[PDB]
């Protein structure tokens, strides 16, 4: 319901090579719009959606300049991270954050986060009152009590509650054609073989944005989450999504299942089946 | 906008 | 605690043959980060584009790899995926039905 900006940090080691990557993207709700790349020549922020183009040079310029100074910490921290949990050089390891504020209703920060992860493993965490940290384990600890000592806490509690929201409201009007549109998805249904006593029945919806979507089957208004398959929601390519759930029915008994859809952009619920 | 402050593990 | 990746192949609108399209693999869930991730049209290696890295609130990675096609009643699509937790490269075929 409410909108986003969010950061997504990924940096990763490379042992044979004796350096590392770091590469950050930046999204307004399901939309990328900046991506950052410590691999590309001259390393810059770039525009990845059109509306955040519009940028002067000032932006782009500090943007850049702030990923940089980020890349090469998040560099440096992967030799202390290997040190905390007694690794040899030889391995790959992976230090990730990701950080954003959510847009309230009255246009205030409804929640923010930052969170930290080492080798697919949470690794600290910022708390909900964004006054104090959450550790996972030892080598956590040090981290926590150096960002204690330094006060991190305190700006990255002033950057969710202000900068970030305030360049969320920025972006969602230089995008609202896009952001602010909700488009409802194309669906059908289809059906298909499956086995002894059983076709399978196929619910389609294509097309859609924002991402977030209900997609369920109903025997006579009972849900069929049980036998259904539901796969993950997946980019068109486009900036729309797609996605389909799936279920198998006795032959002859298609027209006792209904394929109902909840979307923002519809505004109201739909039903549908086999034709 | 990132958020810019110093960011050491 | 490598996790592996999850493989849809499918196209951007529905399939008619002899129409241009769009040609998409999409591979989530995974952990760690390197990957490799190819689209095949009759087993050859096609020079499709790749979305830059991302990653789900569970921390785990995605990617796109994605290009134009047009669809016709002989060529095979596929999409081939090698990642440290799959001991064989992951090989899921494009079908209109899915």
């Amino acid at each position: 319901g409410p909108h986003s900006l969010s950061y997504f940090y990924t940096a990763v080691s490379r042992p044979d090579r004796g350096d590392s990557r770091f590469i950050a993207v930046g999204y307004v709700d399901d939309t990328q719009f900046v991506r950052f790349d410590s691999d590309a020549p001259n390393p810059r922020m770039e525009p990845r959606a059109p509306w955040i183009q519009q940028e002067g040079q000032d932006y782009w310029d500090r943007e850049t300049r702030k990923q940089r100074d980020t890349s090469q910490t998040y560099r440096v921290g992967l030799k202390n991270l290997r040190g905390y949990y007694n690794q040899s050089e030889a391995g790959s390891h992976t230090y990730q954050s990701m950080y954003g504020c959510y847009l309230g209703p009255d246009g205030l920060l409804l929640r923010g986060y930052r969170q930290y992860a080492y080798d697919g493993a949470d690794y600290i965490a910022l708390n909900e009152d964004l006054r104090s940290w959450t550790a996972a384990d030892t080598a956590a600890q040090i981290t926590k009590r150096k960002w204690e000592t330094a006060n991190v806490a305190e700006r990255r509690r002033s950057y969710l509650q202000g900068l970030c929201v305030e360049s969320l409201r920025e972006y969602l009007e230089m995008g609202k054609d896009t952001l602010q549109r909700a488009e409802p998805p194309k669906t059908h249904v289809t059906r298909h073989p499956s086995s002894d006593l059983g076709v399978t029945l196929r619910c389609w919806a294509l097309g859609f944005y924002p991402k977030e979507i209900s997609l369920t089957w109903q025997r006579e208004g009972q849900d069929q989450s049980q036998d259904m398959e539901l796969v993950e929601t997946r980019p068109s390519g486009d900036g729309t999504f797609q996605k389909w759930a799936a279920l198998v029915v006795p032959p002859g008994e298609e027209q006792s299942y209904t394929c109902h859809v909840q979307h923002e952009g519809l505004q109201e619920p739909l039903t549908l089946r086999w034709d | 906008y990132g958020d810019f402050f110093h960011d050491m593990v | 605690v490598a996790r592996p990746p999850k493989v849809q192949v499918y196209s951007r609108h529905p399939a008619e043959n002899g129409k241009p399209n769009y040609l998409n693999c999409y591979v989530s869930g995974f952990h760690p980060p390197q990957i490799e991730i190819d689209l095949l049209k009759n087993g050859e290696k096609m020079n499709a584009e790749q979305s830059d890295l991302s990653f789900s609130k569970d921390w785990s990675f995605y990617l796109l790899v994605h290009t134009e096609f047009t669809p016709n009643a002989v060529d095979q699509y596929s999409c081939r995926v090698k990642h440290v937790t799959l001991d064989k490269p992951k090989i899921v075929k494009w079908d209109r039905d899915h």
